[PDB]
This record gives C-alpha cells, sequence and structure tokens, in this order.
C-alpha cells in the first residue's frame, strides 16, 4: 500500500 | 531541507527499536532541532551524534550530502552492510566512528578523500581486503583503529601512516608489512 | 420466469477459481447454497438473485482483473480496492456495460489504460488510484457520457495532461495528482468542466501559466495545482470561483502580488501559496475573509500583516516565515480564533507579542525566531498547557519568564535564545513532563539551577550558554540519564562535579567551560560510555588528571586554564593534545612547551 498525501496545505514549520 | 531529506532517508533505511530517531520531522525547516543532530551557526549540520543506540539496518550514501559534517559518531550498534563510498564525499569530516559495528566489505579507496579527518575507528567490524593507499593521503590522521577486522595485504607505512602502532591494525586476517613484523611476499 | 434466471452463483465461483486468496476471504462461497448474496463482498439489490454490488476491498486477493465477472448482468458496483490485483487491465472490461462505479484503487495494476473503459456508458465512478498504469490517457477518455469522478493518482503515466479531459460534461473530479508526466500548461479546456468540485493537479510536472479560464469553474471546492513548476502571477480570474474552498498553489515559479479578487471568495478558508517567488503586500481583502489557514512562507512578501486577519472566527494555522514582512502582528490575534500553529520566523517584525495568541487554549506551536520582537512574554502564555514548540529565539524580549510558561506539561522544545531575558528558572519547570531540549543560551538569566530540573526524566538536552546562572550544580542534575547535551559554558557555575556524574550514561557533550567550578575532575568521568565532546576549560578544577580519561574515545577535549596537577598519562601525552592542557603551571607532560 502506497499512501497517498491528501490534497491540502504544506506542513514546513521552525 | 537538503541535509534534513538526506538524514531522513537514513531513518526509513535504519532500525531503530528505542525510537532514538523520533525527533527527526522531515516537515522541520532544517534538522538542527533534532536530538542527535548539531548543526554550526550557519543551520548546516557538523554532528549526527548516535552512538550505543541499538540501531541495525544499512547505512545510506545519502549522508555524503552532509559537506559541513565534522562528527559521524555511529559507534556502537548492530548496523549492517557496507561502508558507504559517497562517505568518501564528506570534505570536512574529522571523525568517522563506525567501530563496534557489523559492517562488511572493504574500506572505501574513496576515504583517502577526506583531508582534514583526525579520528577513523572502524575497528570491531567484520570488514575485509586491503587497507586503501589513498589513507595515507591523509596527512591530518591522529587516530587510527582498523583493528579486530577481517582484514588483510601490505599495511602501508607512508605518510600519515608512519606515526602509526601495531595495536592500531591487531587481529586482522591477513596483515602483513613493516608494523605487522611479517614482511609482505 | 425462465427469461430473468441467471448463473451469478456460477460466475461468482469462477471469479474465485481465478485468484490467489491466501486469508480465505472468499470461503463463504460455497457452491451448495441456493444463492450467492450472502457470501463475502456480495450484495444483491432487490428481493431478485441477480448481484448488484462487489466489494473484495482489503481481502488479500492476487491475479489478473477476472474479465468474467462482467457475466453478472446487474453489476452496478465493483470494488478491487487495496489488493494484489496484477497485469494488464483487459480491453474487455467494457463487458461489464451496467458499471456505475469501478474502485481498483491500490493494486499492482500495469500496462496502459484500457480505452474500453469509456464504452461504459452508465460509468460514474473511475478509480485506478495507486497503480502501475503507464503511458498516454487514451482520447477516448474525453467521451465518458456520465463520468462524474475520474482518479489516476500515483500511477507512472508519462503523457502530457491531455486538454480533451476538459470535454467530459459530467465530470465533478479530475484527481491527476502524483504521476510523472511529460511537462505540460494546464488546458485551458479544464474552464468547460462546469460542473468540476475538484482539481487535483499535484506532482504532475505542469508548466507555464495558470489560464484565466479556470475563473469560470463556479462550483469548485478545492483547487490544487502545488508541487508543479507553474510560471505567471496567481490570476486575479480566480476570484470568479465562487464556492472555492481550497486554493493550494505552493512550491511552483508563481511571481507578482496576491490578487485583491481573492477577497470574493466568500467559501475560501483555506490557502497555501507557499515556496513561491511572490512580491508586494498581503491583500486586506483576503485577510478578511475568515480563512481557517493561511500559508504563505518562503516568498519575498513585504510590508504589514493586515490586522482584519485577526477578525477571523476559523483561523487555526497562519504559516508566513521566510518573508520580510514588518510591523507588529495584530493586537487581537487568538483572541476571536481557535489558533494552534503559528510561524511568523525570519521576518522583520517588532513590537510586543500580541496579550491573547492562546485564548482558545488551543495554541501548539508558537514559531517567532528571527524577528525584532521586544517587551516581555504575555503572562497568558503561562496559561496555555496546549504548547508542545515554543521558539522565541533571535528576538529583542526582555523580563522574567512568567513563573507558570516554565511547567507547561506538553512542551517538548523551549528555545529562549539569543533574547535579554532575565529572572531565574521557576521551580515550576518541574511540570514539564514532556520538555527533551530546553535551550537558553545568550540571554541574561540568574541564579542557581533549580533542583526540579532533575525531575526532567526525559530531558535530552539542556543548553544555558551565555547567562548568569550561578551556584553549585543541583544533585538532581546527575539523575538526568536522557541527556545527551550538557551546555553551561560562560556561566558564573560554582563548587564541585560529584561521583553521580557516572549517571550520564547517554552523555555526548560535557561544556562547563569558563565557569567557576572547584575541586577534582571525578573518576567516573571515564565511565560516560557516549561522551567524545568534554570541555572543562577556564575552571579553576585542581588535582591529577583522572587515568579512567584513557578509556574514553574523546573527539574533543581540553582541560585548558585550570589548576591540575601532576604527570600526563603517557596517551594524552600527545602532539594532538597540546591544546588541550594549556595554562595548568602545576602540570608537567612531553608536550612541547607544557611542565
Ligand atoms: C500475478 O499474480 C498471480 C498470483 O500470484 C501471487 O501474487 C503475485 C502478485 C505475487 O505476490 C506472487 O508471489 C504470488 O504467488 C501470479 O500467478 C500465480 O503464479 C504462481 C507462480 O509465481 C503460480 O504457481 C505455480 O503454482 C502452482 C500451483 O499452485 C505451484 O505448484 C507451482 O510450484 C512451486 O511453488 C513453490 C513454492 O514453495 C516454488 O518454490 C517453486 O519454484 C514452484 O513455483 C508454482 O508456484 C500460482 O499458482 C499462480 N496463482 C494463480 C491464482 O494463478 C501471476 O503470475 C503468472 O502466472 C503463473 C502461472 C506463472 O507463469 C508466473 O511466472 C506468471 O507471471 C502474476 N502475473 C504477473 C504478470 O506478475
Ligand atoms: C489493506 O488490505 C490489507 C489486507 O491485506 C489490510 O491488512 C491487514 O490489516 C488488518 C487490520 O489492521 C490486520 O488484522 C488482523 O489480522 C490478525 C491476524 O494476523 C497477523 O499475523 C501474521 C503472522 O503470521 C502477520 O504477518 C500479520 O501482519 C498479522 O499481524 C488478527 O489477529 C486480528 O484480529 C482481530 O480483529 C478482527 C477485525 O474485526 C476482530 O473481529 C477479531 O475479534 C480480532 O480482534 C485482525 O483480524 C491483518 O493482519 C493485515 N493483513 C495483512 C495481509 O497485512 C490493510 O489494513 C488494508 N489497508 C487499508 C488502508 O485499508
Ligand atoms: C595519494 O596522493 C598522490 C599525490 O596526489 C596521488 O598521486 C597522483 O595521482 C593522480 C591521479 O590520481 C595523478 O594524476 C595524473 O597526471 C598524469 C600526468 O602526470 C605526470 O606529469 C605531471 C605534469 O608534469 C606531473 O606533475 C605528475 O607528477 C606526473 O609525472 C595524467 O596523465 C593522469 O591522467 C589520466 O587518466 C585520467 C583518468 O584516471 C584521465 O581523466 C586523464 O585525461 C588522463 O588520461 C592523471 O591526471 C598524479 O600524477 C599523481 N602524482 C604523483 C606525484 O604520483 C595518489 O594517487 C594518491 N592515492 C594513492 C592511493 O596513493
Ligand atoms: C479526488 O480528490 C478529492 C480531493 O483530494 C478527494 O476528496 C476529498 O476526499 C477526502 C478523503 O475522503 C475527503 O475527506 C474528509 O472530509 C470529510 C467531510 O468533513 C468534514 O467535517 C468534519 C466534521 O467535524 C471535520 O472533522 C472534517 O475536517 C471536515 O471538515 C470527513 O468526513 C472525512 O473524515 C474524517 O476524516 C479523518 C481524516 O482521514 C478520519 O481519520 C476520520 O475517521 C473521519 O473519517 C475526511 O476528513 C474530503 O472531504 C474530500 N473533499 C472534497 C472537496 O470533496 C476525492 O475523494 C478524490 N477521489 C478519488 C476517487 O480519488
Ligand atoms: C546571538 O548572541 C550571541 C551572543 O551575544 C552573538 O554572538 C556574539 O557575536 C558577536 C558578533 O557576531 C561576537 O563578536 C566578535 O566579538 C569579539 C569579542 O570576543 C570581537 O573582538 C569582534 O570584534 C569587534 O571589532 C569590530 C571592529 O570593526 C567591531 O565592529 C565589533 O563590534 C567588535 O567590537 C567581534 O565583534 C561576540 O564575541 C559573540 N559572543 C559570543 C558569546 O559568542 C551572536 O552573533 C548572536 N547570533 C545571532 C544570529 O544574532
Ligand atoms: C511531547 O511532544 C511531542 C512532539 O511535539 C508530542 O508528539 C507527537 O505526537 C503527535 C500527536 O500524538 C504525533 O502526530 C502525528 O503523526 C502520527 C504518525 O506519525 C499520526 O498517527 C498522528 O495522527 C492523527 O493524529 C491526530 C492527533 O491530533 C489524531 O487526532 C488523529 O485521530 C490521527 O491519529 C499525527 O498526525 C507526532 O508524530 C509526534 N511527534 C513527534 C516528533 O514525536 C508528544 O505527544 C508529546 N507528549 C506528551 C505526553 O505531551
Ligand atoms: C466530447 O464529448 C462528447 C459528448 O460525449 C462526445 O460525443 C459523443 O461521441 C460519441 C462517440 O463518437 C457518440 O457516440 C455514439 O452514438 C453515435 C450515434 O450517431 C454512434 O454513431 C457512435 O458509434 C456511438 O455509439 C455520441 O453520440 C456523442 N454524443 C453527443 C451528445 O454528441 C465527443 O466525441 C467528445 N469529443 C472529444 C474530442 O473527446
Ligand atoms: C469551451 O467550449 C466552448 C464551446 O464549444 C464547443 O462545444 C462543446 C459542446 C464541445 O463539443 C467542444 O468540443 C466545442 O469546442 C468553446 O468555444 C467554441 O465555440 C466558438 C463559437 O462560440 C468557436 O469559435 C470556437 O472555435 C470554439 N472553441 C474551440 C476550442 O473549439 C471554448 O473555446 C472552450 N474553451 C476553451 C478552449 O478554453
Ligand atoms: C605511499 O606509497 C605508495 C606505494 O608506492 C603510494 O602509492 C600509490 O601511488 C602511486 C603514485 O601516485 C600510484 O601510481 C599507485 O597506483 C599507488 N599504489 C597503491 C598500492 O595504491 C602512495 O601514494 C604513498 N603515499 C604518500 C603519502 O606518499
Ligand atoms: C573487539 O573485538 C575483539 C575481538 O573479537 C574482542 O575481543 C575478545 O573478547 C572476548 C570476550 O567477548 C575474549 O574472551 C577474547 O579473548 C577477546 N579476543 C581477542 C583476540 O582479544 C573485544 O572484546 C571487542 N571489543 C569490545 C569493546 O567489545
Ligand atoms: C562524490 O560525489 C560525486 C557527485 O558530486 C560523485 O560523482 C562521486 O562518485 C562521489 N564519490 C563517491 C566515492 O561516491
Ligand atoms: C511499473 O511499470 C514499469 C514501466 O512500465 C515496469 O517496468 C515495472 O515492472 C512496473 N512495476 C511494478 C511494481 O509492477
Ligand atoms: C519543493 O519542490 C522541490 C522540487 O522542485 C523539492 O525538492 C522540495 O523538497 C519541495 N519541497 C516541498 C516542501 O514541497
Amino acid at each position: 500500500y502506497v499512501p497517498v498525501p491528501a490534497s491540502g496545505p504544506s506542513r514546513k514549520h521552525n | 531541507n537538503l541535509e534534513g531529506d538526506a538524514l531522513h532517508t537514513l531513518r526509513v533505511t535504519l532500525v531503530d527499536p528505542n525510537n532514538v530517531l523520533q525527533s527527526w520531522d522531515p516537515t522541520l525547516v532544517n534538522p538542527c532541532t533534532w536530538f542527535h543532530v548539531t548543526c554550526n551557526n550557519e543551520n548546516s549540520v557538523i554532528r549526527v551524534d548516535l552512538g550505543n543506540a541499538e540501531l541495525s539496518g544499512h547505512l545510506v550514501p545519502e549522508l555524503g550530502v552532509l559537506k559541513n559534517l565534522q562528527y559521524l559518531e555511529l559507534y556502537s550498534n548492530n548496523i549492517t552492510g557496507p561502508i558507504p563510498s559517497n562517505l568518501g564525499n564528506l570534505t570536512n569530516l574529522v571523525s568517522l566512528d563506525l567501530y563496534l559495528n557489523s559492517f562488511s566489505g572493504p574500506i572505501p579507496e574513496s576515504l583517502g578523500k577526506l583531508s582534514k579527518l583526525r579520528f577513523l575507528r572502524l575497528n570491531n567490524n567484520s570488514l575485509t581486503g586491503s587497507i586503501p593507499m589513498s589513507l595515507t593521503n591523509i596527512t591530518t590522521l591522529q587516530v587510527l583503529d582498523l583493528s579486530n577486522n577481517r582484514l588483510s595485504g601490505s599495511v602501508p607505512d607512508n605518510g600519515s601512516f608512519s606515526l602509526f602502532t601495531p595495536i592500531s591494525f591487531a587481529n586482522n586476517l591477513d596483515l602483513c608489512g613493516p608494523v605487522t613484523s611479517h614482511p609482505c611476499p | 420466469g425462465s427469461s430473468m434466471d441467471n448463473q451469478d452463483g456460477f460466475i461468482l465461483q469462477q471469479v474465485k477459481l481465478s485468484l490467489d486468496d491466501p486469508d480465505s476471504y472468499l470461503s463463504s462461497w460455497n457452491s451448495n447454497d441456493a444463492s450467492p448474496c450472502r457470501w463475502s463482498g456480495v450484495s444483491c439489490a432487490g428481493d431478485f438473485s441477480s448481484v448488484t454490488s462487489v466489494d473484495l476491498s482489503s481481502a488479500n486477493l492476487a491475479g489478473p482483473f477476472p474479465s468474467v465477472i462482467c457475466r453478472l448482468s446487474n453489476l452496478a458496483h465493483l470494488s478491487l480496492y487495496n489488493n494484489s490485483i496484477n497485469s494488464t487491465l483487459p480491453l474487455n472490461i467494457a463487458a461489464c456495460k451496467s458499471l456505475q462505479t469501478l474502485d481498483l484503487s491500490q493494486n499492482l495494476l500495469t500496462g496502459e489504460l484500457p480505452q474500453t473503459l469509456a464504452d461504459i456508458p452508465t460509468l460514474v465512478h473511475l478509480d485506478l488510484t495507486g497503480n502501475n498504469f503507464s503511458g498516454d490517457i487514451p482520447a477516448s477518455f474525453g467521451k465518458f457520457e456520465n463520468l462524474e469522478v475520474l482518479s489516476l493518482v500515483y500511477n507512472l503515466l508519462d503523457g502530457t495532461i491531455p486538454p480533451f479531459l476538459g470535454n467530459i460534461s459530467t465530470l465533478k473530479m479530475l484527481n491527476l495528482s502524483y504521476n510523472p508526466f511529460s511537462p505540460s500548461r494546464i488546458p485551458p479546456e479544464f474552464g468547460n468542466l462546469t460542473n468540476l468540485e475538484v482539481m487535483w493537479l499535484t506532482e504532475c510536472h505542469l508548466v507555464g501559466q495558470i489560464p484565466d479560464s479556470l475563473g469560470q469553474l463556479s462550483k469548485l471546492v478545492d483547487l490544487d495545482l502545488a508541487l508543479n513548476d507553474l510560471v505567471g502571477h496567481i490570476p486575479p480570474s480566480l476570484g470568479g470561483l465562487t464556492n472555492v474552498v481550497q486554493i493550494e498553489l505552493y512550491n511552483n515559479s508563481l511571481t507578482g502580488e496576491i490578487p485583491p479578487e481573492l477577497g470574493n471568495l466568500k467559501s475560501l478558508r483555506l490557502l497555501d501559496a507557499s515556496m513561491n517567488q511572490l512580491t508586494g503586500k498581503i491583500p486586506d481583502e483576503l485577510c478578511r475573509v475568515p480563512l481557517e489557514s493561511l500559508n504563505l512562507y518562503e516568498n519575498n512578501l513585504e510590508g504589514e500583516l493586515p490586522a482584519s486577519i485577526a477578525l477571523s472566527p476559523n483561523l487555526y494555522e497562519i504559516r508566513i516565515f521566510g518573508n520580510r514582512l514588518t510591523g507588529g502582528l495584530p493586537k487581537d490575534l487568538g483572541l476571536n480564533s481557535p489558533l494552534r500553529w503559528l510561524d511568523v520566523s525570519e521576518n522583520e517584525f517588532s513590537g510586543d507579542l500580541p496579550a491573547d495568541l492562546c485564548a482558545k487554549g488551543e495554541l501548539e506551536e508558537l514559531l517567532i525566531i528571527h524577528n525584532s520582537f521586544s517587551g516581555v512574554i504575555p503572562e497568558s502564555l503561562a496559561d496555555c498547557r496546549s504548547l508542545t514548540r515554543i521558539r522565541l529565539a533571535y528576538n529583542r524580549f526582555s523580563g522574567s519568564v512568567p513563573t507558570g510558561f516554565w511547567g507547561l506539561p506538553h512542551v517538548n522544545l523551549l528555545e529562549l535564545v539569543n533574547n535579554s531575558f532575565s529572572g531565574e528558572i521557576s521551580k515550576s519547570i518541574g511540570g514539564a513532563s514532556n520538555l527533551s531540549l530546553l535551550i537558553l543560551s545568550n540571554n541574561e538569566f540568574t541564579g542557581s539551577l533549580p533542583e526540579e530540573i532533575g525531575s526532567l526524566d526525559n530531558l535530552n538536552q539542556l543548553s544555558a550558554s551565555g547567562n548568569k546562572f550561578s551556584g553549585s550544580l543541583p544533585d538532581s542534575l546527575m539523575s538526568l540519564g536522557e541527556l545527551g547535551t550538557l551546555d553551561l559554558h560562560g556561566n558564573q557555575f560554582s563548587g564541585e562535579l560529584t561521583s553521580g556524574i557516572k549517571s550520564w550514561k547517554k552523555l555526548n557533550e560535557l561544556n562547563l567551560a569558563d565557569n567557576e567550578f572547584t575541586g577534582k575532575i571525578p573518576d567516573e568521568i571515564g565511565s560516560l560510555s557516549v561522551l567524545n565532546y568534554l570541555d572543562l576549560s577556564g575552571n579553576m578544577f585542581s588535582g591529577k588528571i583522572p587515568v579512567s580519561l584513557q578509556s574514553l574515545k574523546l573527539n574533543q577535549l581540553n582541560l585548558s586554564y585550570n589548576r591540575l596537577s601532576g604527570d600526563l598519562p603517557p596517551s594524552l601525552a600527545k602532539d594532538m593534545y597540546k591544546n588541550s592542557f594549556i595554562g595548568n603551571p602545576g602540570l608537567c607532560g612531553d608536550i612541547k612547551g607544557l611542565c
């Protein structure tokens, strides 16, 4: 099972 | 960033029973707040400290992307597989400490490209083959331990290797040379 | 009568014989049954014995698509989701002429898409996600009569994105994300998909400009063009997306300004145009929209964050780091919204932190590093127990830390580095059950390290360099067995190290340099299994260097400028250690310039 990232905001953070 | 991406690649090919790599969040701007990672003032990795963490698995060539890494501390683990040749791309490395592991295969000749290396401890592994002559070109080398391996062939006595003593090359499968006191064919 | 008889049970026994079933999902498929309706995965709508749906999802079934199943006359819904179905998808799938739903997602299907999928007139839902399909999308796909959902996500499709997909009038979702498509522009024709609610084109190697046509999609709810090489401006045409709730344009090469026309989007709640080259100011009209989430980080944006953004009752996420934004954060930020994630780092923001960032009690991440913020930490944040990550470093902050702020129970990282913070570490630090990293370096902190710091069993890093901390190390500090870094350099710490240091079995770095420590280095120093960096320089450490030091494999040693006396163990009398023992008059070794 290749998990597929949902359509949504990017999550890059400090 | 690229450096964090490279270390995350190591996390996924490593086996981590104690979850020592849990803080390694690849969504962070950089790996500098990751436990076991130290960065310089320019936020570039200079240290990976993962000694005696009960880590299993293989290293990745992606480690060679860490151009400011100075201290690679992966000693006292159960890491198997070969020393990735790409470790020779770590231009600023001062310490390569892969000792007390299950590493196999040859010491990459690429390791002679580490012109700033001072500490090379590969002892207590299953390493085979001859000791690369390129290691003699590391003028900065001060500490060498290739003991308790399955190494064979001539032990260099020139360049950086002239100062080294027998305890550095002890318990190898068939080492020959002046340090060995067994002359080579 | 005879007209209405079927062999559905016999067809299904042929499906069963054609598939590997290691977990016996099909054991219920008993040919002695009068009807297959009770069989696992089988539903028959109406009293009629006709099979109408087969759901074999997550059954761990392996082998090719069983084309014989098309002989079920009334089969309207088929799912083989999350199985090991393999090989090419046969052109004879079109024999399944009654199919409304086809879900073959998460399988091992390979080869080209069969153009005959377009010859099932009843087909409403087609899902081939998580397969190995390759080559061009067939021209037949422009001719789907009733298709509402086309999902080809996470395949190996290597052709250009086809304009003919804009000819499917009934389409509600076009999901083509995560395909290694040949570089292609967004076809303007996609603006003719008048019923479209979802355009998901993430990581499709898209190039060129967002077409103005896309503004014609009045029913669109999700526009997602993220992870592509799109260039040009975010079009003002996107103000025509009357029903849009989410716009994702992050990680592109977009330039120009955020159009004020995004303010016309009444239903818009989520916008992420991060990782672009956007310039100018965030428009007040966009901020007036009650957004749940706004991400515009790593852009070239300037000017002030409009105060209007603090009016939103829905805002939980603002990530605008890596910009040149100036001025103050809105005074009422967090007062009217359940703010959870705030990241305004790497900006030129100034003034006091807003007082009520955590009024709704949900703030987890406060990330404001590399700004010019001044004043004291708001006292309200002492009650913000939801916080998990605090990064206030590289600001112009001053004053005591509020007592309660040290004791927040879910904080994992507390970083107050490079400020002018003063006062002491409160005894309240004992309540910080989740604290792993404490970084207080380059402040004006004073006082003894409280004994309660020893109660932090999971603490991994204590870095408090460049402060005015004083007193003997608390005994409890030596009970911290998870500690890998202790950096207390450039302080006024006094007293002796004890034998309790042997409990620092996980400690990699001990930096006690530039302090007022006295007494002997304990013999338990050699019992630290993972210690590679030792700096005790610039202290008043006295007595003989322990022989146990020779046990360690240090990459960094400095005992310089102390009151150490005696001989160097001959293993330390090496040229490499020439700058490790300087300024010890009592100390005599065989190193040039020593003794
Ligand atoms: C598509 O999948 C089919 C089902 O396979 C299983 O699922 C796939 C995705 C993989 O995970 C497989 O590892 C898994 O088995 C494939 O067909 C099946 O193919 C196997 C051969 O791999 C067939 O087995 C022969 O089966 C007979 C009867 O059971 C065995 O007696 C025989 O014997 C030995 O098995 C021992 C095991 O200890 C081996 O050590 C020894 O070497 C022998 O192989 C064979 O295993 C299996 O019956 C068959 N299953 C079904 C339901 O048909 C399918 O592969 C293709 O077709 C087979 C006949 C063969 O020609 C193979 O090379 C083909 O590729 C696969 N298709 C593709 C394109 O990948
Ligand atoms: C995609 O499809 C997968 C099917 O291939 C599916 O997978 C599996 O996941 C389920 C649920 O997480 C697993 O569940 C149970 O099976 C247990 C038996 O199994 C195992 O032991 C072997 C060692 O021989 C090992 O290799 C396996 O990994 C398993 O550990 C069983 O004990 C357990 O019991 C209970 O739950 C049932 C469920 O209702 C309940 O009625 C019982 O009373 C009891 O409480 C589960 O039944 C299954 O083992 C996994 N199988 C495989 C092949 O991976 C994926 O979850 C699915 N993915 C998605 C996203 O849908
Ligand atoms: C330890 O360190 C020493 C010192 O650096 C290394 O020795 C040198 O190795 C390099 C290659 O690794 C040698 O490079 C070559 O130069 C040749 C010409 O050399 C002569 O003439 C010049 C100019 O007057 C002198 O300075 C020089 O000393 C020689 O007399 C080229 O012909 C070589 O080239 C070819 O092959 C390469 C592919 O490998 C092709 O890409 C090229 O096009 C070309 O055909 C090469 O470039 C260098 O000469 C060596 N110097 C000395 C003094 O020996 C050791 O190799 C190093 N490692 C080990 C294991 O000991
Ligand atoms: C083509 O692409 C589109 C876009 O990627 C795909 O559709 C979108 O698909 C997702 C995945 O199913 C949908 O998911 C969710 O949203 C619904 C609806 O609800 C809301 O309200 C609840 C109430 O509190 C709130 O919690 C939600 O945040 C949301 O506001 C949820 O019901 C649903 O579920 C929960 O999801 C959790 C996260 O996975 C689960 O853990 C929970 O157990 C629970 O089930 C989920 O959050 C989107 O709604 C949908 N978007 C649109 C605009 O349609 C589409 O599926 C895809 N199709 C194919 C075939 O590829
Ligand atoms: C975080 O805070 C730390 C500590 O406050 C800070 O580091 C300090 O940085 C400055 C500048 O980068 C360092 O200064 C050098 O300091 C030495 C004294 O040891 C001076 O001799 C040097 O030179 C001077 O002469 C120059 C002549 O033109 C003058 O222009 C200059 O002002 C000096 O007079 C030089 O300044 C200082 O030593 C460190 N201190 C410590 C403890 O490291 C760090 O830069 C801050 N980081 C960020 C990102 O803000
Ligand atoms: C101490 O601090 C750490 C670091 O901040 C805390 O850690 C982490 O916990 C997160 C939430 O439990 C966890 O998040 C997610 O990723 C998981 C997969 O890697 C995923 O399974 C989770 O699931 C969804 O999670 C939400 C949580 O709100 C649920 O509501 C949903 O139902 C889903 O299950 C999360 O997406 C994160 O991975 C983890 N981070 C690290 C770096 O370890 C930790 O909880 C703190 N402890 C205490 C006691 O406060
Ligand atoms: C754009 O979408 C159009 C609407 O679906 C599509 O038109 C349709 O095309 C099919 C296939 O040619 C026609 O199908 C069938 O019925 C005719 C009757 O004359 C038969 O001759 C055919 O063999 C076949 O059974 C539809 O009649 C036709 N529908 C409509 C409403 O016009 C276009 O082909 C699509 N264009 C592109 C470029 O993809
Ligand atoms: C969106 O469709 C417009 C209308 O057109 C057509 O009819 C459809 C039912 C379908 O069969 C499709 O294949 C046809 O293009 C289209 O405008 C077109 O009509 C004008 C006359 O009003 C004509 O001059 C023009 O050439 C037609 N356009 C094309 C592309 O053929 C409109 O252009 C299209 N949107 C685009 C391309 O962005
Ligand atoms: C040490 O002495 C080595 C043997 O003569 C020498 O080795 C090699 O380098 C030469 C000249 O560059 C190569 O032609 C030859 O292939 C190399 N031999 C082997 C066995 O690898 C080293 O370069 C010498 N080291 C120093 C520091 O001078
Ligand atoms: C490094 O490797 C050597 C060689 O395998 C280890 O030495 C042996 O240790 C056993 C006990 O485990 C002794 O009984 C042998 O006599 C030792 N053999 C030799 C040749 O010395 C050594 O323990 C390893 N080092 C570490 C730190 O584990
Ligand atoms: C070092 O990196 C370069 C890429 O910059 C690569 O070509 C070279 O082969 C690498 N060396 C090793 C030994 O992997
Ligand atoms: C995926 O497709 C490629 C190219 O068509 C093929 O070579 C490969 O075998 C396929 N992979 C799997 C997992 O079947
Ligand atoms: C952005 O895209 C580049 C490739 O163009 C990729 O390397 C990078 O990791 C991406 N980052 C994010 C957070 O999407």
